[PDB]
């Protein structure tokens, strides 16, 4: 459940990403790739080496949907069914994974924003990432 | 751990860089601010009450020196973290009670702390080898429990 | 994130504890602190002796709560408000704690009510504690 | 780990009333239905798209046995827990990478289900003895991990 302040600080913080979605998207993926080499399993079919172009393509998929999901923040559910189908019905995606990829992004944001990762924002950010994870590991339709 | 030895080098040369009197004190109060019920254990650290309050905490900063400290020797005995950790595992387990899931919390706040101070020098190559680390740490740790 | 189909098993088999909900929610409490002794650390100054008059008042007190729950399945966030001050504000209560109980809430629904607790059922029982468990554990004021 | 002589006698005496052929699948069973990602490790079983397809599935019931005279075979040995389940944790860890906290929510099932079968008799100190059993067994097939 995310206060009102921890919506705040994920759009300013998220909003600093902008023309950054699919270069910090990348780097997320390739961070939770080399670091988590079992997350490799589910993109048996990708092309994982790194600069590799189909992870360039789906950093730029994923940061978009995290985009989306801050905007509208108050009714992710809806706004994130497709991708809840796609992860929890379709992929099956161990929740593990989830934390894996949500670190790395953490991570991803404080070594390119450093005066916007401060430990509130890393705390609201946390909790955004642990929610948008909820909901895309549930099945609630 | 396994670390090859480019990993082991590029590893030594970032911690050579790390300023041992604030990184800890900052994983540590990131540590009580992200995942606040891990404050309660720090009780008698004084005021808690609000983020500015955590890091700034003289107590948490001294506390967190050790923290990083602790993580010092670790890098100086990869071979042998569970001989290494072992006193401080019997106190984290046996003593304190701390839930293993908050080990690898905290060394995933170290990574992320890292992060924040080399920016651009934090490479995923460079976390890959620090989270073989961190998870080589909270293993050992966690040793008591096994 | 809960599915229609969720609410409806949570609220027919929530139903069926009626009047036994003090005696459930007391028996769950012992089973935990017995279990995991650690969460015992959380009341330091309560009488956890068995079938200590405490423990039942208190087991009361965490049965009309869920009971509150699964009537606003749909606005927990707003229905839970004083509990999660409590629970994540003042007493910083780890999550951990919360799966413990969960479990020791579904081994006791299951020791009394066989007929209901199908996998089905159970399934839906565990999404509505862990979504319980996310609103008392967060800070979301 | 550590069962006092008292939940021992608890277990073991327990366990001589349960059902082998049926409770190992009602657990495998219900932990794919509670935990539906578990499903992905079980590609081959056919049908699990529901409940009931998951709960009929010959498949689930037969395994399910299998992973039952492993808990059997653990309670016959409780003093020797990682050494019973040595091989299966090179199974699980390093040939099919199954996270162990599914090794928990598996453990944690089956109480669930000892519950469900013995409704009163599964008494809170005999449940206590139980989950020293599963979290000991959990922590033997993790082995690999530490
Ligand atoms: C914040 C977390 C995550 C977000 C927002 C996210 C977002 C996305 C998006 C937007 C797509 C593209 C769907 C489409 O339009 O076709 C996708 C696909 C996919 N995701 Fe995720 N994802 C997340 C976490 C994960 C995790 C943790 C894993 C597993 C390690 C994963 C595995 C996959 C796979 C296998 C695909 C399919 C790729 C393909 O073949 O096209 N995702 N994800
Ligand atoms: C996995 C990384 C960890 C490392 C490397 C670490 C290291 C240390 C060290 C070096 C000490 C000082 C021991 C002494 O002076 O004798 C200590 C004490 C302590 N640690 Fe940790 N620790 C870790 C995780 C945790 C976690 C997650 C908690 C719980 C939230 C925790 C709670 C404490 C407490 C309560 C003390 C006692 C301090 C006092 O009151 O004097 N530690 N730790
Ligand atoms: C199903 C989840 C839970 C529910 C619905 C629940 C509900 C409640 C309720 C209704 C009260 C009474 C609040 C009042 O007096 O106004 C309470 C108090 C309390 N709960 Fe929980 N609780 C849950 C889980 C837990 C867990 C997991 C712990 C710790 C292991 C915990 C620790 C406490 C403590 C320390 C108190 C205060 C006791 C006192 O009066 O000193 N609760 N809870
Ligand atoms: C914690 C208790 C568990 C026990 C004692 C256990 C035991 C077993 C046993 C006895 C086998 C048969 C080994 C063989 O003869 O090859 C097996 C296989 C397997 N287990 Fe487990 N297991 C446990 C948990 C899990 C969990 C949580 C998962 C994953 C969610 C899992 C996934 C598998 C898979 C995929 C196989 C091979 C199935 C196949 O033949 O395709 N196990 N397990
Ligand atoms: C609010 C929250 C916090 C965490 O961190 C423990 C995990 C999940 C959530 O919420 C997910 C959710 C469910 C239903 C509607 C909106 N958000
Ligand atoms: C739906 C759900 C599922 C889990 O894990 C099984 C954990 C949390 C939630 O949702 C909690 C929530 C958050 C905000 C509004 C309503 N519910």
């Amino acid at each position: 459940v995310l206060s009102p302040a921890d919506k705040t600080n994920v759009k300013a913080a998220w909003g600093k990403v902008g023309a950054h979605a699919g270069e910090y998207g990348a780097e997320a993926l390739e961070r939770m790739f080399l670091s988590f080499p079992t997350t490799k399993t589910y993109f048996p079919h990708f092309d994982l080496s790194h600069g590799s172009a189909q992870v360039k393509g789906h950093g730029k998929k994923v940061a978009d949907a995290l985009t989306n999901a801050v905007a509208h923040v108050d009714d992710m559910p809806n706004a994130l069914s497709a991708l809840s189908d796609l992860h929890a019905h379709k992929l099956r995606v161990d929740p593990v994974n989830f934390k894996l990829l949500s670190h790395c992004l953490l991570v991803t944001l404080a070594a390119h924003l450093p005066a916007e990762f401060t430990p509130a924002v890393h705390a609201s950010l946390d909790k955004f990432l642990a929610s948008v994870s909820t909901v895309l590991t549930s099945k609630y339709r | 751990v396994h670390l090859t030895p480019e990993e082991k080098s590029a590893v030594t040369a970032l911690w050579g860089k790390v300023n041992v009197d604030e990184v800890g004190g900052e994983a540590l109060g990131r540590l009580l601010v992200v995942y606040p019920w891990t404050q309660r254990f720090f009780e008698s650290f004084g005021d808690l009450s609000t983020p500015d309050a955590v890091m700034g905490n003289p107590k948490v900063k001294a506390h967190g020196k050790k923290v990083l400290g602790a993580f010092s020797d670790g890098l100086a005995h990869l071979d042998n973290l569970k001989g290494t950790f072992a006193t401080l595992s019997e106190l984290h387990c046996d003593k304190l009670h701390v839930d293993p899931e908050n080990f690898r919390l905290l060394g995933n706040v170290l990574v992320c702390v890292l992060a924040h101070h080399f920016g651009k020098e934090f490479t995923p190559p460079v976390q890959a080898a620090y989270q073989k680390v961190v998870a080589g740490v909270a293993n050992a740790l966690a040793h008591k429990y096994h």
